[PDB]
């Protein structure tokens, strides 16, 4: 059934999953026309397709032009996400194939199961947590990839860096969270927090800065910080 | 005409015939039914006053043989039977009627309900989906599953209904996940309709017989079999506007005879308001879409 506060740590377990977010598949401007209407203009998105027991972030490019002479984009959006993250576990050998793939949001439960048919044995599940993944488009080199890609694409990034090298993936997935979950409260601040100190840097093949362990212990606490801040600033508390 | 003798009535039972009913009690001295219209199906059931579990009864065509209704003590129910000797049951029902021992079948000559109910009903296609091929007539009660939920346990006494499923394989074309999840036509029109049911009467024929399963028997799967193959029609984009009119009809006289004190159990909310409010064929189903609104608009 559905992920929760209950069943967390099976997210840790070795049976293989991958969450799906399809938040950012779909992106718009929302511009005025000359003649004073309203027009969107599409721009590039990604699924975001994480196993979260390696941090392997299978990233697909959505360039605009698969939008091109379509109508109800919100809900082909959903179909275009399903149908991607079908081809890829066709694409990977049977013992890399999810035995659970976890939807982010219910939305996408139906279409991803029609997909997947042909796979009567990998679960597809809901979650009841808010997980914070729509802020994948604030790391600065995921945002990078996908607005520069000029047709679709596949892209591989870690997105825990070399961080299962000295710590567990329970500890690098509520780390990641919290960093997303800053990034998303105020996405400035929380870059601020990140890249304050110039002597910290991030590497070529890094997403996050290499901080020491005792770095990021101060960096997750300031992470922390912000978001309880925020949250008065917000209900003023 | 034709006639259903009873041998007799030794427990107290409510006794259907069609969409009449009446009460016999203990040994009161009931020996059948009369005048029951030939060209028809029709369905005689029973409910026992000391056990109302277990409404059963049985689907029977009076052209395919002579029927008769006998209490097995045994059992404990009312089982039909055919008669082979036609002598001995053309004699044994007139000598019943001179006494007059039986029911007149009570229908009102203005009045084609059963009909309207039965239009593509077949008793061919009964024994078909209730297996018990050494008897002419199928008997059906409240309890037996359909072949879907028995997938999802005794298949003898199954109701061996179409399986229809939006989510499965034959529903869905390999590359038109979308196309076919969203507009169910290719699985109404090629899947269904042409491939399985040959034709929209066989199709509306087990429509038909899934409702009144659910409607006199409480049939669970029955009333599921029913939505299903209404929603499969709603949920098309392209269906031959012939049965959009005679869908309408159909649905109309089911929801006409409907007990009134029953729609809160036979009556899928989901379904009914995404067939008449949002599905392709929201502006199709005039006359259901009237007596659902007058009727049950709580339900909606
Ligand atoms: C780093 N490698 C890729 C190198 O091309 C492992 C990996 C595999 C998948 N599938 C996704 C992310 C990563 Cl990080
Ligand atoms: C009561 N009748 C007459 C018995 O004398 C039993 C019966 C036997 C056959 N064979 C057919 C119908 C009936 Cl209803």
């Amino acid at each position: 059934g559905a992920m929760n506060s209950s069943n967390y740590a099976e997210l840790f377990n070795n049976d293989i999953k991958l969450f799906v977010d399809d938040t950012n598949v779909y992106r718009v401007t929302v511009h005025k026309t000359f003649e004073g209407n309203v027009a969107t203009k599409a721009i590039n998105g990604c699924i975001f397709t994480l196993n979260p027991k390696t941090g392997h972030l299978f990233l697909k490019i959505i360039h605009t032009s698969v939008w091109a002479g379509q109508k109800r984009l919100s809900q082909l959006a959903k179909w275009k996400t399903a149908e991607e993250v079908s081809a890829l576990v066709r694409s990977l050998p049977k013992e890399e194939q999810p035995k659970q793939i976890i939807v982010t949001r219910k939305a996408m439960l139906d279409p991803l199961e029609v997909h997947m048919l042909d796979f009567p044995n990998i679960a597809i599940r809901p979650t009841e947590l808010r997980l914070p993944f729509s802020a994948a488009m604030s790391i600065d080199k995921l945002s990078d990839v996908v607005m520069k890609a000029t047709e679709p694409q596949m892209v591989l990034f870690n997105i825990y860096d070399d961080w299962l090298d000295r710590i567990s993936s329970y500890t690098a997935f509520s780390r990641l969270t919290l960093l997303l979950r800053a990034l998303k409260t105020n996405e400035e601040s929380a870059k601020m927090i990140l890249l304050s100190d110039p002597t910290i840097t991030i590497k070529s093949y890094h997403l996050w800065p290499s901080f020491t362990d005792e770095q990021w212990i101060t960096i997750e606490s300031q992470m922390r910080d912000l978001i309880l801040t925020e949250y008065g600033r917000k209900y003023n508390v | 005409m034709n006639t259903v003798p009873f041998t007799s009535a030794p427990i107290e039972v409510t006794i259907g015939i069609d969409q009449y009913s009446f009460n016999v009690k203990e040994n009161q001295p009931f020996h059948g039914i009369k005048d029951i219209p030939i060209g028809h199906v029709h369905v005689i059931h029973f409910q026992h006053a000391d056990n109302s579990s277990m409404r059963y009864g049985y689907w029977f065509d009076c052209r395919m043989g002579n029927f008769y209704i006998q209490y097995d003590p045994k059992d404990g129910l009312y089982k039909m039977m055919e008669e082979r000797d036609g002598a001995k049951f053309e004699n044994i029902v007139h000598n019943f009627k001179e006494r007059q021992m039986m029911v007149s079948y009570p229908k009102i000559d203005e009045d084609d309900t059963w009909y309207n109910l039965t239009e593509f009903v077949q008793m061919d296609k009964i024994r078909k989906i209730v297996r018990k091929d050494e008897n002419q007539f199928s008997y059906v009660d409240s309890s037996m599953t359909t072949v879907q939920e028995n997938e999802l346990s005794d298949p003898a006494h199954s109701l061996n209904y179409t399986v229809i499923n939006f989510k499965s394989r034959e529903a869905i074309r390999p590359g038109h996940e979308m196309e076919d999840f969203l507009d169910k036509s290719y699985y109404l029109n090629t899947v269904m309709l042409q491939g399985i049911f040959k034709n929209s009467s066989n199709y509306f024929g087990e429509l038909q017989f899934a409702f009144l399963n659910a409607m006199f028997f409480g049939n669970y799967g029955s009333s599921l079999q029913w939505h299903a193959m209404i929603e499969l029609i709603c949920s098309s984009a392209t269906v031959p506007k012939h049965m959009l009119d005679k869908l309408d009809e159909i649905l109309y006289y089911q929801i006409k005879t409907l007990p009134e004190q029953y729609s809160d159990i036979l009556l899928n909310e989901r379904v009914w308001n995404i067939c008449l409010y949002s599905s392709f064929q929201k502006n199709s189903l005039h006359n259901t879409e009237k007596i659902m609104e007058n009727k049950y608009p709580e339900l909606l």
